[PDB]
């Protein structure tokens, strides 16, 4: 996405962390997954870290 | 003016020793805490180079230049000397205008006495059809830097007509050359037979190189 | 600037009997000069626009 | 990089006057003082002046105040200095060089014009090709050379293949026999290598645009 306006502007975006390889599976085929994102100045690239939590 | 005199004016140093070469002021040059003196090396034949500024600090200079020093009276010390250290070290004071130098420092290197490559040269053919003879007579690469050139001429020596030039001690080898021209015209020229060359070394206890004019 | 890749810089101060010890096997960006800190003192890096005045 | 190239060595009659130029690159000409320093010929090292390019201050030495005069142009990014009037004493090189910070050190040394104040002509050498004798050879290596004499005034370049052969190679300093200039060069090469190898002798006098090459034939014998 190019910002044409003239303003900054705000954008959100987020990664999800599965519980285990299934849910992973279950949700996103590909088993081992990433998110780049980038910017004149941003560059990242998210990994998701699968792990057991607590339920929130 | 603050008169800066250097001292000593030659400073003969054997290879990897210590040359400590010695700057004065005739007044303080040193306030604001800091001394204002600087450090200057002149390798021959090129123009002088940065050292060390404020009395120092080193400007891509080895450490092997110490700068040291305050007040009245500084050194420049360097220590390993190695073999690219022939030059002329001149301090500069940049406390209060005029700015002034020092006397400057020549630097030489003590190295393995070698023996002077002599090669003598009889005058060239197109010189002979414009009236003149020069005998030249090359002494290259040789350590002490004293050497003595004798010209003879059938049996008898010459000084007359006699032009010496030496090169400095290279940078690289610290070893001396020398050329040693002998200028005469055709006809006192074809007036004799054996022109000759004895250089008196201490490494020789005299070394002779000469050629007859007829061969 | 033309590149859409990117270089990510780093730094750390070496003290004077330690040893620093990279192992690559790609995307190295090698340093072959580095700085020896000579003089510590209290200076500053001030933000002006403008230039030398050859004054003290 | 914080090049100064400056103008070529000069000659003057006693009495005129010369204009050496120093024209800076790679670094803000308005940002420092330029300087001019003076040597008598192997000896010692003397302050001129100091001029400040962005506005044209100029601070001079009490010696030089009448002889000299530096100025500045600044879309030339050049510096240049005036003798008038000069004399033997004047005859040595002169540095443009630039200074860093009233305190300061000189950084950045230029290469140097050197000026020759004699009411002599300008006069081309002559190259004399130096074969050793007939019946002697020095063992495993043999010398070879080449001599420039009546020339005038200073200097001549002498290089040995063109430039290629940069080893066993000696030029030295010129002398005065007869009010003009005399040197030699000496080129040292494996006794293997000569005759066989094209010896030349390359020598160049600007001051008269003369360039002559002189090679090395064995004596004829
Ligand atoms: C970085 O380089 C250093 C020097 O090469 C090195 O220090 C050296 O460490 C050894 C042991 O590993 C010392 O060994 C001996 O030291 C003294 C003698 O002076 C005595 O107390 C003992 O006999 C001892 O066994 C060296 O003296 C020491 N050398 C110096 C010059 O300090 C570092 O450890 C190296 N660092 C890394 C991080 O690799």
């Amino acid at each position: 996405y190019n910002n044409t306006n003239q303003e900054d502007l705000l954008v959100l975006w987020g990664i999800h962390h599965p519980n285990d390889a299934a849910e992973q599976t279950k949700l996103y085929q590909n088993p081992t997954t990433y998110i780049s994102v980038g910017t004149s100045t941003l560059n990242q690239r998210l990994v998701p870290e699968i792990a057991t939590r607590p339920k929130v | 003016d603050i008169v800066l005199t250097q001292s000593p004016g030659s400073l003969t140093v054997s290879l990897g020793q210590r040359a400590t070469i010695s700057c004065r002021a005739s007044e303080s040059v040193d306030n604001f805490g800091k001394s204002f003196m600087h450090w200057y090396q002149q390798k021959p034949g090129q123009s002088p180079k940065l050292l060390i500024y404020r009395a120092s600090n080193r400007e891509g200079i080895p450490a092997r230049f110490n700068g040291s020093g305050s007040g009245t009276d500084f050194a420049l010390t360097i220590n390993p000397v190695e073999a690219d250290d022939v030059a002329t070290y001149f301090c500069q004071q940049s406390n209060e205008d005029p700015r002034t130098f020092g006397g400057g420092t020549k630097l030489e290197i003590k190295r393995a006495d070698a023996a002077p490559t002599v090669s003598i040269f009889p005058p060239s053919s197109e010189q002979l059809t414009s009236g003149g003879a020069s005998v030249v007579c090359f002494l290259n690469n040789f350590y002490p830097k004293d050497i003595n050139v004798k010209w003879k001429i059938d049996g008898s020596e010459r000084q007359n007509g006699v032009l010496n030039s030496w090169t400095d001690q290279d940078s690289k080898d610290s070893t001396y050359s020398m050329s040693s021209t002998l200028t005469l015209t055709k006809d006192e020229y074809e007036r004799h037979n054996s022109y000759t060359c004895e250089a008196t070394h201490k490494t020789s206890t005299p070394i002779v190189k000469s050629f007859n004019r007829n061969e | 600037n033309g590149q859409s890749g990117r270089m990510e810089f780093f730094w750390t101060i070496l003290k004077p009997n330690d040893a620093i010890n990279f192992e690559s096997n790609g995307n190295f960006i090698a340093p072959e000069y580095a700085y020896k800190i000579v003089k510590k003192g209290d200076s500053a890096i001030m933000k002006s626009e403008l230039e030398y005045g050859n004054c003290n | 990089e914080v090049h100064l190239q400056q103008s070529g060595p000069e000659l003057v009659k006693p009495g005129a006057s010369v204009k050496m130029s120093c024209k800076t690159s790679g670094y803000t000409f308005t940002e420092y003082t330029i300087h001019w320093m003076k040597q008598s010929h192997g000896k010692s090292l003397e302050w001129i002046g100091g001029i400040f390019p962005n506005n044209g201050d100029t601070t001079y030495n009490q010696k030089f105040k009448v002889r000299a005069t530096l100025t500045v142009g600044r879309s030339s990014s050049t510096a240049y200095m005036d003798l008038r009037s000069l004399t033997s004493e004047d005859s040595a090189v002169y540095y443009c060089v630039r200074n860093y910070g009233s305190y300061g050190y000189f950084d950045v040394w230029g290469a140097g014009t050197t000026v020759t104040v004699s009411s002599a002509k300008t006069t081309p050498p002559s190259v004399y090709p130096l074969a050793p004798g007939s019946a002697a050879q020095t063992n495993s290596m043999v010398t070879l050379g080449c001599l420039v004499k009546g020339y005038f005034p200073e200097p001549v370049t002498v290089t040995w293949n063109s430039g290629s052969l940069s080893s066993g190679v000696h030029t030295f300093p010129a002398v005065l026999q007869s009010d003009l200039y005399t040197l030699s060069s000496s080129v040292t090469v494996p006794s293997s290598t000569w005759p066989s190898e094209t010896v030349t002798c390359n020598v160049a006098h600007p001051a008269s645009s003369t360039k002559v090459d002189k090679k090395i034939v064995p004596r004829d014998c």
